[PDB]
RNA sequence: GGUGAAAAGAACCCCGGGAGGGGAGUGAAAUAGAGCCUGAAACCGUGGGCUUACAAGCAGUCACGGCCCCGCAAGGGGUUGU
RNA sequence: CAGUGGAGGCCCGAACCGGUGGGGGAUGCAAACCCCUCGGAUGAGCUGGGGCUAGGAGUGAAAAGCUAACCGAGCCCGGAGA
RNA sequence: GUGCAAGAGCACUCAGGCGCGCGGGAGAACCCUCGCCAAGGAACUCUGCAAGUUGGCCCCGUAACUUCGGGAGAAGGGGUGC
RNA sequence: ACCGGAGCGCUGUCUCGGCGAGGGACCCGGUGAAAUUGAACUGGCCGUGAAGAUGCGGCCUACCCGUGGCAGGACGAAAAGA
RNA sequence: GGGGAGGUUUGGCACCUCGAUGUCGGCUCGUCGCAUCCUGGGGCUGAAGAAGGUCCCAAGGGUUGGGCUGUUCGCCCAUUAAAGCGGCACGCGAGCUGGGUUCAGAACGUCGUGAGACAGUUCGGUCUCUAUCCGCCACGGGCGCAGGAGGCUUGAGGGGGGCUCUUCCUAGUACGAGAGGACCGGAAGGGACGCACCUCUGGUUUCCCAGCUGUCCCUCCAGGGGCAUAAGCUGGGUAGCCAUGUGCGGAAGGGAUAACCGCUGAAAGCAUCUAAGCGGGAAGCCCGCCCCAAGAUGAGGCCUCCCACGGCGUCAAGCCGGUAAGGACCCGGGAAGACUACCCGGUGGAUGGGCCGGGGGUGUAAGCGCCGCGAGGCGUUGAGCCGACCGGUCCCAAUCGUCCGAGGUCU
């Protein structure tokens, strides 16, 4: 029997780490992303990590958040501009409000991630 | 016949002079005899402890005046320890010298809807040379023709864990009054932050 | 820990110098032994003009071990080989002068020469 | 309760103090209290650190040598009322947590693989002869 | 059609038996502030929105 | 193989992207609406009456009772509890 | 003797040709498959194209194998409603 | 195209082309495929079936027997990177 | 890639099993088969009967309806016994 | 020489089954029988003691690992308290194997001119993903239990368990010429199996940390990412799940007994364990232990909370909207779990997610500076990274709300 511990998933192990970072680059990109409840309740945690880390400056940090998203401009964005923004606001970066609409043809439930404001 | 109510705290080991003790902790955080039971109204002795302060908020229900009518502060949970009659306050651990033995019942972990090689330690099947497919099966149920049936309660797959079971003839190692912990001898069912019942002993 | 196949060695000038188990004496059907404990064996080298020769059905007592023993004091114990001192049937330890660590057990269990004689019980 | 760990390092008063520093890559001997019979001993086992596990309480380090030939390896609870001392006898640059490989190549191998940080020493010899002079004058 | 089969037709009082937990429990909904619209529980729905 | 006497094969409106229906209209007949005369049985459904959750079965059958139903009345049916 | 020399139903190993062992597959992806392993791999090699040989007949490094997915005698029609 | 003694091998990757025409989640037993394991090391079992060890190159070195070709990659062992 | 005996190496073959990964299984949405099927309102035992009974007899236990699993029975399916 | 019993053996008869009832042996899973292999209890003895022989009681439990063999069997080896026997379609192929055997290839001895044949041998040879019903192991939904609720319980009735070795004291005492060597009571260890546990030991631990090759890539150096498996590879690993690891249990004791040992005592002036009465006596039976359990339709009990009609039905049970206790919904989640159920929690909130501290794991990040032609090395450094575990923090997320649910028959 499992799950004793705590986590959750479906895809293989590389899939579902580039699944994350796909995530993210949108994430950041859009600022509202609406995918499926539990991708998103994913995505929620995962990028506060980067966020909170882009919270901090220096460029050890950068390239360490550089390490998940990619594009050297994306991660500028986030340096100059996002976590600057989430000063005096200690963690809770994130919002996921789940949508009441399902996909057609597959029943799937859907959702919100949100860059707190 | 002795009876207080806890919880799983956790466990370590310990030093006894100079050689080492496998503890675990239990918790006797002051227990408020509830109601009790007297033949005379009720068929039998027993006394129901309760346990684990509460806001009144999910007291809600008609227990406060259950408690009400045994000036309790409205615990969370409270059991029958059997014929345990102490006096009309509370029992602390105070009841248990360190030495004394303890039968310790308790809830295991729920191992899901688990195998039978899981269940009853079965044999299944061999890992090598044919079949592939019951290297973990039960094997054979029953017989041909006569009976034609399968005897009730032949050990099969279902669920193995979450029920409840008894650990007896434990040394209390230590009682801490000070904080009210309970020191066994470590292997006692259920997880961690579990709740447990402990009694005096079945030796005499 | 040591069961039927296993390949222990001779902590002794004993004769024999590699060993297979045969049985465990232990229960009437222990699964394995450790140090302190006796096994029914069989001799697969020995030394030319040895005391034991090769083939020889010998008892032996475990001295070391590959899988650590617990100490009740929490510690535990274990050497980088499966050994034995081969024995007469009172027990008795067959070679002279014995060699090779061995287990504080031994001392608990009735086998003074051989630890007496060893040079360095651990 | 809001505490589930803080309950049993209120058990924690069998913890020791005066026990030096030893991260597991140094040559260290550890005097251990034994029963000869119906005394006691202080049995010297001197040897070097194969792998430390830690957890404030029941933390265990494993010592290994090579006596008479043969080769052993015995294990120590970090709070054990059976450690009289534990001199270190020489620091070493582990360079990695858990060194099983040594089995393998306990030798003259050994002696280029953990040199010894000749950087703790530094610490040591100054710290404990100056720590003197605060302790004398 | 290999090993196990069916070794009767299923009578239809049984089939129709087997059926007895089908039903499909409705959605659970309730009006929201917003709009005089319904909505599920728990969730941000059209016609509406929220507040931050 | 089959509408119909005749295409008179359903204008227009309505819902619907369509399919498809609802009114209006044609026709003696549309439950003759187009694979459409007749429309059987299996089989699938919806509403109603009776009936079932301590009961053991080739399912029917005697016997009585309750309920429901046509009938002035006596009676007849449907169901089925024992 | 050394050098050169570059023979071989020689050697390792792709393509290609096989199908040994095991696992899966068994209303299969498949009326013969999938994976791991394995055999030959300049020869009695493999293969495209164009051609000839067939029913008691052919072909056959021989199993009674093959001859349009069941060959101790093909398939279709026919005597035949044996 | 780069790297490995070489290569149509392998790994990654050009140009090019695809994600295999059901998806969503949950992470029970059980099956497949797969990775690891304390101590033992064929006790398994009809059988080391399977799996596992070994592997490449260069070097040292190599038994019986022999048709004097072979046995030979016998066996065992060392080196490899920067 | 014949069949047999043993020895070294090495191993989940085994003592003895454990944990983990992924594809199913399982839950939701779309799709939606199959052999089989006298009819079923299909329990246990000791009998009994064409001699191996849910269906006869006596006795026993059984509230109705299912979902995931096991494979003992329904002399289960399959093929008018090789 | 006689009489049986059983229905495990070899047969006999040919009754069911040839529009199919798969045969040997093993693995798995067993269950039952007693005619008992062991352990417990007895009678006798050609029983000193110890040991053993035989009969009796007794299934509760246990009944080993290998060598050979297709084997069942048996032989052997090392043990053991013992290494029991039989039933169950020679239990068990819709559970597995396929060595054996009964297919087509092939050969050997062999009979046969022969084609072929052989309870003669030898090599090889295709065991079918999908369970309707019963039975079974698990989990639910509906209804029930004559007010409706929340919590705690009684245990009818079931199940589980049940084993057993060695050693020291009593004592080297009774015993015996000695060797040998006890009853009895007492004490400490061990095997095997069971249950639970993760503290230690020890495994996994799938992206927790680092190391490495090749490659392509961002961005040229440093720094990094993809891929090499569905982890590329190697070293290492908390939680969790785990066994080799830790704790526990088999009892004690009460009662009724088996064989058996006995008190009193006739029938029958004695005697008799018996026909009246009574007592002692097994690991077995009944409690005891653990778990299941009021669908215990015979539906229990205990404490506490809510409490008339608000409208149609005159008479009758009913019927309708709102309500009380409270329950449910939904959402957040859990060492709960397939689903469901179960459990905590839901802004009065720490419920997950985040953030922080602690734990723990990796083992001195990046950058910069110093040294070396250089690969590197040294420091700043137990640094940087840092799932699960132990706590705190309302930043994010369980906001708002809907439905349901008493009106309490009669004697």
């Amino acid at each position: 029997r499992h799950l004793k511990s705590g986590r959750k998933l479906n895809r293989h192990s590389s899939h579902r780490l580039a699944l994350y970072r796909n995530q993210a680059k949108s994430l950041l990109t859009h600022g509202r992303i609406t995918t499926t409840v539990p991708k998103a309740k994913e995505l929620r945690g995962f990028v506060d990590h980067l966020i909170h880390l882009a919270k901090r400056g220096d460029l050890h940090a950068r390239r360490l958040v550089l390490r998940d998203l990619q594009d050297v401009k994306l991660v500028r964005k986030l340096f100059d501009e996002i976590a600057p923004r989430y000063r005096d606001r200690q963690g809770g970066y994130t919002r996921v409000l789940k949508l009441a609409e399902r996909r057609r043809g597959d029943g799937a439930p859907l959702a919100l991630v949100e860059l707190v404001e | 016949m002795k009876g207080i109510l806890g919880v799983k705290v956790g466990m370590t080991r310990i030093f006894r002079d100079d050689r080492a003790v496998p503890v675990t902790v239990i918790l006797a955080g002051p227990c408020p005899v509830v109601q009790r039971r007297t033949p005379e109204k009720d068929g039998y002795t027993a006394v129901q402890l309760g346990f684990l302060p509460q806001n009144p908020k999910r007291v809600n229900r008609p227990l406060k005046g259950h408690f009400a009518k045994a000036g309790v502060e409205p615990v969370r949970i409270l059991r029958e320890i059997r014929d345990f009659n102490p006096e009309g306050d509370t029992v602390t651990v105070e009841i248990f010298k360190p030495g004394e033995r303890v039968d310790v019942t308790g809830t295991s972990k729920g191992r899901g809807f688990a195998g039978v090689m899981k269940r009853w330690n079965f044999a299944g099947g061999p890992d090598s040379h044919g079949a592939h497919k019951i290297h973990r099966h039960p094997g054979s149920i029953g017989n041909r023709k006569t009976p034609g049936r399968v005897y009730k309660g032949k050990k099969m797959a279902g669920h193995y864990g979450a029920e409840r079971v008894t650990v007896m003839n434990l040394e209390v190692v230590d009682v801490i009054p000070e904080e009210n912990l309970l020191l066994v001898k470590g292997a006692v069912p259920g997880p961690n932050g579990g709740l447990v019942i402990v009694r005096e002993t079945k030796k005499a | 820990m040591i069961q039927p196949q296993t390949y222990l060695e001779v902590a002794d000038n004993t004769g024999a110098r590699k060993i297979m188990c045969i049985r465990v004496l232990k229960g009437s059907n222990a699964k394995y032994a450790t140090v302190g404990d006796v096994i029914v064996a069989s001799v697969k080298e020995a030394i030319p003009r040895g005391a034991v020769k090769e083939g020889d059905v010998v008892k032996a007592v475990v001295v070391r071990t590959k899988k650590e023993v617990k100490r009740p004091d929490g510690s535990a114990i274990r050497f980088d080989d499966n050994a034995a001192v081969i024995i007469n049937n009172q027990l008795e330890p067959r070679g002279t002068r014995v060699f090779g660590p061995v287990a504080r057990e031994l001392r608990e269990k009735g086998f003074m020469k051989i630890v007496s004689l060893a040079p360095e019980v651990l | 309760m809001n505490r589930g760990a803080l309950i049993k390092l209120v058990e924690s008063r069998y913890v020791r103090t005066d026990l030096p520093e030893f991260r597991p890559g140094d040559t260290v001997r550890v005097s251990y209290k034994v029963k000869e019979g119906n005394r006691t001993r202080i049995q010297d086992f001197e040897g070097i650190v194969i792998r430390i596990r830690r957890n404030g309480f029941n933390t265990t380090f494993t010592v290994r040598k090579v006596s008479y030939g043969v080769g052993v390896e015995r294990i120590f609870p970090l709070h054990s009322p059976l450690i009289q001392k534990i001199d270190i006898v020489q620091r070493g640059r582990a360079r990695r947590a858990k060194l099983y490989f040594i089995r393998n190549l306990s030798d003259r191998e050994i002696r280029r693989k953990l040199r010894a940080d000749r950087k703790r020493i530094d610490k040591d010899r100054a710290a404990e002869r100056a720590a003197k002079e605060e302790v004398q004058k | 059609a290999k090993h196990p089969v069916p070794k009767k037709k299923t009578s239809k009082a049984r089939r129709d038996a087997r059926r007895s937990h089908h039903a499909l429990t409705p959605p659970i909904l309730v009006p929201c502030p917003e709009c005089k619209a319904m909505k599920p529980p728990h969730t941000v729905c059209p016609e509406c929105g929220y507040y931050a």
